[PDB]
């Protein structure tokens, strides 16, 4: 079991999780709790 | 074990003066806000004042301002009512209240036996409205009491500020769900709270007999804290 | 902690009559230790009488029969009594003294037996049962006496003044109309007659086997 | 290896992530800390004596708890919420109910056995908790009774942090025999053992399906080492970068690998390119620990300098 | 003596009809144009290093954020307030010297007295709080005490009290802010009578509060200092870097000393020799060498406590 | 003051395997402060378990306590001759004592050939107008057994009275005097009385009958 | 404005917080004496004599912070004795002490450490005497009792005197058994000590470079009598290791008797006749082993007891460092 199968499993899981990442996505701060 | 003993209590003619204790222990009196509720003869509750943890905050009744006093003795863990031109209408079972304040607390979690007040013969508040004042009731039905308060009790925060308390007959009130949805300690799962802005209900499913009593809402969102008429529960 | 309880006084009562149980306390102190009683009924529910505390500060009583049967105890001679009053046939039933409350029940004492009835010592009813038929398969006719509306319970019966037991099979007592039903039957030129006696007063009934 | 597979895919560029909050109050050096599971309280251990529990949406302080022995190495929230565990130079790990139990302090339970430091500890439920001692042994103990029930013994050397899979159902253990070793919790026994570092390793964390996970060493790297593929993966090192790494953490989708370094920063690297997507400054010494919340929504720093940074 | 004024007095006989007013005539009659050049070209050169200087010093601190510690805010102080020294008074000086008057009226001369005597004062109890906070921490009189920032913040704020209580004053009329000297630079009349504004009582005032007991507290803390760190010296006589300690503080404590002396005891001396000798009478050329002394403060109390210092040195 | 039921009354289990004892609750009232009492045939009433772990006086300690939630649990590998008996199960915090069915936890045996006989009325009795008819079945247990009266082929089961023994001296089982107390009258209108027992694992029942022509 | 209720969640974080301040104040005064060694079978037991010997120790004063660990064991004895009285239903041998009971639980809000005056003294005595707390404590082996209730409650008047001294057996059975922090916190110059005695020796160093750091003093225990230069060796290594350029190292060189009769019969170029020349040779050995540093005041000091010139010379150490490292940081050097 050779290292692009595992990378191609890394990736389909990182790949749909920018709409719940407020960094890579980044975000906007209605959409936050990180108002001050 | 926590205890709230209070006393102090008796009959006293109009204009007269009156001290009140309640002494705590089995926990951290000083850590705890504290309240003060009356009932009248055959009426509901209705909240009198509140002293914050470390006395900074201080909350009162406007028929009160003026002629009463809220006090504590935190390194003796007692509490004081200095009480001054006593009405007609001060005449209330007055039970002193705990209540902790932080992120996830319950408060109004625990009550006194409370003590017996009775004195001789001589607006911007949000209202809660109970319409049905009684509901009859057979063993093992499911019940649903409604409450609406003319104003939105759900803030700006997300939070609605909405509590349910049970009095039995002859007994201390007893917390049933606080912050709309959270069942307090030792209430049975039969219980259930729902509602929007506005409206709420309690519902009981397959309801036993110790379920007997009157159900308060009460909102904890702004002082004066208010307190519903009470809708009783009677079987059939 | 051999715990040495005495229970006496039970025996022939009238409903509604009044008794004084005693418990006889010895092999421990009588005032440092808490009490208890409990009554059995032969039906296999128990009927749980009182707790008293070891000198008399917490006393508690069955929700069912508070105020009707009442406890006390005297310290300076060790003894715990028991007054017995408004009794029912239901409270046919047999006394346990024990040292503490359930929470230390370490020993149970041997009881004394109370039977509720208004009946007096009354002769038993004695009626001979002899029918040889349908038997004629085994080998032997089981033969029998039948006693019936006795009391005081239990009333022994007896063949021939005591003389003859093996093989005897005794039912327990059936109670109907504050009278009790028992029949004695063994399975086996000599005078066959059936004593059913009481040793105790001596209240003896003889009846032969004869039809009649 | 991962890195040379990558290579095709666009980078991320410019990660630019803000201080949205100061916690102030800890009075000396931060030793450790841990998200709960609501991503919003977290407790921070300092030299002062105390363990305190801040809400961090409000910068509220929720409890601020005073250890009766200073020298802590490592704490731990329970999953549930309902229990911290903290350790101590007297090998004993100390457990305390933050939910159920009203109000402040007493010890329900002080879980001594160890011959050395508690070095690590982290909870399954409110049951069984699995912890690591200098003693060179790994203990799974029941709470309730007191006892080590289950014990994981084969390292030939002090035993610095652990880290629970997802499922909780497994563990894998890092100590300064410089390897790394999976323990069947149940089983109470070493599925698998990976060496290489020439240095102790000092930090461990998983990919969030329970598939992988990477080391942080003093002596420079930090590594992947996949557990079905039984081996390294990729090194991260730069030449001139010869301190020691004290942290690590996953971002949610996995992407971003934050670490600590000797020289005061923490570099926040693409995970799957293998680049510094980012930097978190801000800080007058070593970013000593950091964590990312379950709901990705904060990453946490802790540091040397006796601050905490909240980032998003 | 003097052609005394209202608004100023001018120290020169006016039985000749030649003096005029402050805000008028070049005073050219009082000194040849020669030491009116001589004077703007010299403050010239003390914008040139003050400024270069009191700026550098701020743009650092900002640069390095390590520095921004309770202990050196009351350099960054200094720095400000000498910034005042710079604007508030070479600038306007200078303009108007170059014409021989005050150009800009007497609200420009209150003006000028105000944020020189203002910055003057920011200094002086810069110096003293400095040394009584370093008294405080190491010889521990009191020994139970801490000294955190709030107790920097408060120092700070005190010195700008006592500043803002002494150069106010003379803008409402307790003394009086005049043109002294060439008449080209406004400052407290301390040389002359003014029963309206009680001149006696407010020069003893301060020659009392920002004379003498800043020295008084300087003399005094540091004795206890140099005692204490003798007496440490002497407990390790074989610790090489005691020593070598004790004698660099000894150093640099004299270098303190002798530097406030040179920058107040002229000062003292001329109002001293004021108050005893009434019967005189000096002008513009022997009343600027205490003007000389203090101005050049503005350079080498930056350079004693700044550049000397030698967590500074490194960052050139 | 609601009492607590211990489930079932008899508990027969497999040898080597769990038994289980259910106690299900009253009140919420908890330490563990539960008993079980037992009372022995011909023995006075004894506690055996108090506190879930202190062994009371004379208690066998093949008893377990534990149990979840609002249910509680007296396990035991095999039930033996001491744990035949009635068991009631109390929480010791608070009294009474709670009046359980109680557990009459004893092991259920194979079963036993009934001794069964038929008997006709007898005349002392028929002079006073009444007629017994008897069928006496003993050592017939468990209740996988039937006793049944037959008249001119139907069924009867109104006029029965029993008058049963106890648990039994030599085996513990079931014996039954059955007896139809009829009036003489209705005992002339038929001929043949019968009584049956019909058994479960034993394919054939026994019949006793008597008729007026053969006694 | 969301302050709704939670002006009270807000008013409990600034009390916490003043709280937070004041125990701030206290801390940071403490001066830390660390005692190491043990990397042999011995060594920190010879530190612990070497401890006893040159630095005396069971002062009064240390022995006064005993008071509130030996009140709290009492108090929780006691609770258990109080509450098995009310579980198992035993009653007083006199009614009148059922006052006393109840004045119990109220004086019981005198837990106020040091507040001995004769009627509480009595109130327990007259508790301690009853016949139904006798009876309930001689059956304690019933349920959980601490073995010390009976040591206690017979010697209560001793102990609860105002100039109560704790013995060694008291000390000892205050749970300050195994690793154990050893700890001792007598007075001297007004000055408050913490002496802690630890190990770990040739490679310990990563657990105490990750907890030891910043300490105020170490006091390292060097074995003056001690493959031996592979030994050597790796003591270099530890005691020049760059990760410790920045600690004060103080020396101990104890065991000098053992080492004055070794160096007497056994001669010094084992490692690399008169006690001079050879002390100044490991000196000198010693000393060139930093190599990276401009210095690193150590005090070197020669003991006898404590009666003699030694705790002079450590009180002056401890204050020369802090000066010198308060100078420091004020511009000054």
């Amino acid at each position: 079991m050779l290292v692009s199968k595992c990378c191609e499993e890394f990736r389909d899981y990182v790949e749909e999780r920018s709409g719940e990442d407020p960094l890579v996505k980044g975000i906007p701060e209605d959409k936050n709790p990180f108002k001050e | 074990d926590v205890q709230l003993v209070e006393s102090g209590g008796g009959l006293v003619q109009p204009g007269g003066s009156r001290k009140l204790s309640c002494s705590a222990s089995g926990f951290a009196f000083s850590s705890f806000g504290m309240h003060w509720v009356r009932q009248a003869p055959e009426k509901g509750l209705e909240w009198v004042a509140y002293i914050s943890s470390g006395s900074g905050t201080i909350y009162y009744a406007d028929t009160v301002k003026g002629r009463f006093t809220i006090s504590r003795d935190d390194p003796k863990n007692t509490l004081f009512l200095q009480m001054t031109s006593l009405r007609s209408e001060d005449t209330a079972m007055y039970y002193c209240v705990r209540s902790i304040y932080y992120y996830g607390s319950s408060p109004f979690d625990f009550w006194g036996q409370g003590t017996t007040l009775t004195v001789s013969s001589g607006g911007s508040d949000i209202v809660m409205t109970q319409a049905t004042s009684s509901v009859p009731v057979t063993p093992g039905e499911s019940v649903s009491i409604s409450c609406r308060s003319s104003k939105s009790l759900l803030h700006s925060n997300g939070n609605t500020y909405l509590y349910w308390f049970l009095q039995r007959p002859g007994q201390s009130p007893q917390l049933l769900i606080y912050r709309m949805s959270n069942l307090a300690s030792g209430v049975p799962d039969r219980f259930s709270g729902s509602g929007s802005g506005t409206a709420f209900t309690l519902t009981i499913s397959r309801l036993e007999a110790e379920d007997v009593g009157v159900y308060y809402c009460m909102q904890h969102l702004e002082y004066p804290l208010t307190f519903g008429a009470g809708t009783k529960l009677e079987l059939k | 902690c051999e715990v040495q309880l005495v229970e006496s006084g039970g025996g022939l009562v009238k409903p509604g009559g009044s008794l004084k149980l005693s418990c006889a306390a010895s092999g421990f102190t009588f005032s440092s230790y808490a009490m208890s009683w409990v009554r059995q009924t032969p039906e296999k529910r128990l009927e749980w009488v009182a707790t008293i505390s070891s000198r008399g500060l917490y006393t508690y009583f069955p929700d069912s029969m508070k105020g009707r049967f009442t406890i006390s105890r005297d310290n300076a001679k060790n003894t715990l009594s028991l007054q017995m009053s408004s009794l029912r046939s239901e409270d046919t039933a047999m006394y346990y003294c024990l040292r503490g409350g359930g929470y230390d029940a370490d020993y149970w004492g041997q009881g004394t037996t109370l039977t509720v009835s208004s009946a007096k010592t009354t002769a038993p009813s004695v009626y001979p049962l002899a029918p040889v038929c349908g038997d004629t398969t085994g080998s032997s006719v089981t033969l029998g006496c039948l006693v019936k509306g006795y009391f005081p319970e239990p009333v022994t019966l007896t063949w021939n003044s005591g003389s003859l037991s093996s093989g005897v099979h005794t039912f327990p007592a059936v109670l109907q109309s504050d009278l009790y039903t028992l029949s004695s039957s063994v399975t086996v030129s000599q005078s066959i007659t059936c004593n059913v006696a009481h040793p105790a007063s001596s209240t003896k009934v003889d009846k032969k086997i004869e039809p009649r | 290896t991962l890195s040379q597979i990558t290579n095709n895919i666009d980078p991320v560029g410019r990660i630019q992530m803000r201080t949205r909050r100061t916690l102030r109050g800890h009075l000396a050096k931060i030793y450790a800390m841990h998200w709960g599971t609501d991503s919003r309280l977290l407790v921070s251990a300092s030299q002062d004596g105390k363990l305190i529990i801040w809400d961090s949406y409000t910068t509220n302080k929720v409890h601020a708890i005073p250890l009766r022995s200073s020298w802590v190495m490592t704490c731990a929230y329970a999953p549930s919420g309902n229990y911290v565990a903290c350790g101590g130079l007297d090998n004993i790990c100390s457990i305390y109910n933050l939910k159920t139990r009203e109000g402040n302090v007493r010890v329900s339970r002080e879980l001594a056995g160890h011959t050395g430091y508690l070095s690590c500890c982290r909870f399954l439920d409110d049951n069984q908790i699995v912890t690591s001692s200098g003693d060179t042994t790994c203990a799974l103990w029941d709470i309730e009774t007191g006892q080590q029930t289950t014990t994981f013994t084969g390292h030939t050397g002090d035993v610095m942090s652990l880290s629970l899979a997802p499922d909780t159902r497994l563990f894998v253990s890092g100590a300064c025999d410089a390897s790394a070793k999976l323990w069947d919790v149940r089983e109470g026994m070493c599925r698998q053992t990976f060496t290489g570092h020439e240095s102790d390793i000092n930090a461990i964390c998983f990919f969030p399906n329970g598939n992988a996970f990477a080391t942080g060493s003093d002596d420079a790297t930090c590594r992947l080492f996949d557990l079905r593929a039984d081996q390294e993966l990729m090194t991260y090192s730069h030449d001139n970068i010869i301190c020691g790494i004290t942290s690590v953490s996953f971002s949610k989708s996995g992407r971003l690998l934050l670490a600590g370094y000797d020289d005061f920063n923490c570099n926040v690297w693409d995970a799957l390119k293998a680049d510094r997507a980012g930097v978190l400054a801000g800080h007058d010494n070593r970013v000593s620990c950091l964590g990312v919340t379950d709901d990705g929504m904060a990453v946490a720093t802790g540091s040397w300098d006796s601050f905490l940074k909240i980032w998003n | 003596c003097g052609t005394e004024g209202p608004n100023f007095y001018v120290p020169f006989s006016n039985k000749t009809g030649v003096v005029r007013s402050p805000f008028e005539a070049p005073q050219y009659y009082l000194a040849e144009p020669w030491q009116f050049s001589m004077l703007a070209a010299y403050m010239f050169l003390l914008i040139m290093l003050g400024f270069p200087i009191n700026f550098l010093t701020l743009y650092v601190t900002v640069q390095h954020k390590k520095l921004r510690t309770p202990l050196n805010y009351i350099l960054l102080n200094l720095a400000v307030a000498d910034l005042f020294m710079v604007f508030g008074g070479f600038t306007t000086t200078l303009y108007t010297s170059l014409h021989g008057y005050f150009v800009f009226g007497p609200t420009g001369c209150n003006l000028e007295g105000f944020f020189a005597t203002l910055g003057g004062e920011i200094a002086l109890w810069s110096l003293v709080v400095l040394a009584i906070e370093r008294y405080v921490v190491v010889c521990k009189p009191m020994s139970n005490f801490r000294f955190g920032e709030n107790h920097a913040i408060m120092g700070v704020a005190f010195t700008w009290v006592m500043a803002l209580a002494c150069a106010a004053p003379p803008l409402v009329g307790w003394s009086r802010y005049i043109p002294e000297g060439m008449q080209c630079s406004c400052g407290i009349d301390y040389y002359t009578p003014h029963e309206e504004t009680n001149n006696e009582s407010f020069v003893i005032y301060m020659f009392v509060v920002h004379f003498i007991i800043p020295l008084i507290v300087i003399f005094f803390c540091y004795g206890q200092l140099v005692f204490t760190v003798k007496e440490a010296a002497a407990q390790q006589q074989e610790s090489a870097t005691t020593q070598k300690a004790e004698k660099e503080v000894t150093r640099m404590v004299i270098i303190y000393v002798i530097a406030f002396l040179i920058c107040w005891l002229p000062y003292a001396g001329v109002a001293f020799y004021i108050f005893t000798h009434q019967g005189s009478c000096f002008g513009p050329i022997f009343m600027t060498i205490p003007a000389f002394f203090a101005k050049t403060s503005a350079v080498y109390n930056p350079v004693i406590y700044i550049m000397m210092n030698k967590q500074f040195r490194n960052c050139m | 003051d609601v009492v607590m039921t211990q489930t079932p009354l008899t508990l027969s289990v497999t040898i080597g395997q769990p038994a289980s004892i259910s106690c299900k609750s009253s009140q919420s009232l908890l330490e563990t402060s539960l008993n079980w009492l037992l009372q022995r045939p011909g023995q006075s009433p004894k506690r055996l378990i108090y506190l879930v772990s202190k062994l009371d006086s004379g208690v066998p300690d093949r008893f377990t306590g534990s149990g979840s939630g609002t249910d509680f649990t007296l396990k035991i590998s095999r039930v033996e001759a001491a744990d035949l008996g009635v068991y009631y199960c109390w929480q010791g915090t608070h009294f009474p004592l709670t009046f359980g069915a109680g557990t009459k936890l004893e092991l259920k045996r194979a079963d036993a050939a009934p001794t069964v006989s038929i008997f006709p009325p007898s005349s002392e009795q028929l002079t006073s107008g009444g007629a017994s008819v008897v069928c006496f079945l003993n050592n017939f247990y468990p209740k996988d057994i039937n006793v049944k009266w037959k008249i001119d082929g139907s069924e009867r089961q109104n006029g029965v009275l029993n008058s049963w023994t106890d648990q039994d001296s030599k085996d513990s089982t079931y014996s039954m005097s059955s007896t139809l107390t009829l009036t003489k009258d209705e005992y002339e209108r038929h001929n043949s009385y019968t009584c049956e027992a019909t058994h479960k694992t034993s394919t054939s029942p026994i019949v006793k009958s008597f008729n007026r022509n053969e006694c | 404005t969301l302050s709704a209720e939670d002006k009270a969640a807000v008013e409990r974080s600034k009390m916490i917080d003043r709280n937070l301040r004041e125990d701030g104040e206290k801390a940071a005064r403490e001066v830390k004496l660390l005692l190491l060694g043990a990397g042999e079978s011995g060594k920190s037991t010879i530190v612990k004599q070497m401890k006893i010997i040159h630095e005396a120790g069971y002062s009064e004063e240390e022995c006064k912070q005993y008071k509130a660990v030996v009140y709290s064991n009492t108090i929780q004895s006691i609770i258990a004795i109080i509450r098995a009285m009310g579980r198992l239903k035993i009653d007083f041998g006199d009614s009148a002490r059922a006052d006393d009971a109840r004045q119990l639980f109220v004086l019981a809000g005198a837990a106020e450490e040091g507040f001995m005056t004769a009627e509480l003294a009595g109130v327990i005595k007259r508790l301690w005497k009853d016949s139904g707390v006798q009876a309930c404590f001689n059956r304690s082996r019933e349920y959980q009792l601490n073995d010390s209730a009976a040591y206690y409650l017979n010697d209560l008047d001793r102990i609860a005197q105002p100039n109560y001294i704790p013995t060694q057996q008291d000390v000892l059975r205050t749970r300050v058994k195994t690793t154990g922090i050893v700890e001792t916190h007598f007075t001297f110059k007004d000055l408050h000590f913490k002496m802690f005695d630890v190990g770990g020796q040739r490679s310990e160093r990563k657990k105490w470079i990750h907890c030891f750091e910043g300490v105020t003093a170490i006091i390292f225990c060097v074995a003056l009598s001690d493959r031996m230069h592979e030994s050597m060796k790796l003591f270099d290594s530890i005691c020049n290791n760059k990760w410790f350029t920045d600690t004060s190292i103080i020396l101990f060189l104890n065991k000098k008797d053992l080492f004055e009769e070794k160096i007497k019969k056994s001669p010094l170029t084992i490692c690399y006749n008169t006690y001079e020349e050879a002390a100044a040779y490991i000196q000198c050995q010693f000393e060139d082993l930093n190599k990276r540093k401009d210095t690193k005041e150590i005090y070197t000091h020669f003991t006898c007891a404590t009666d003699t010139k030694n705790v002079q010379f450590v009180f002056d150490a401890v204050t020369d460092v802090i000066i010198k490292n308060n100078l420091k940081d004020c511009g000054l050097f």
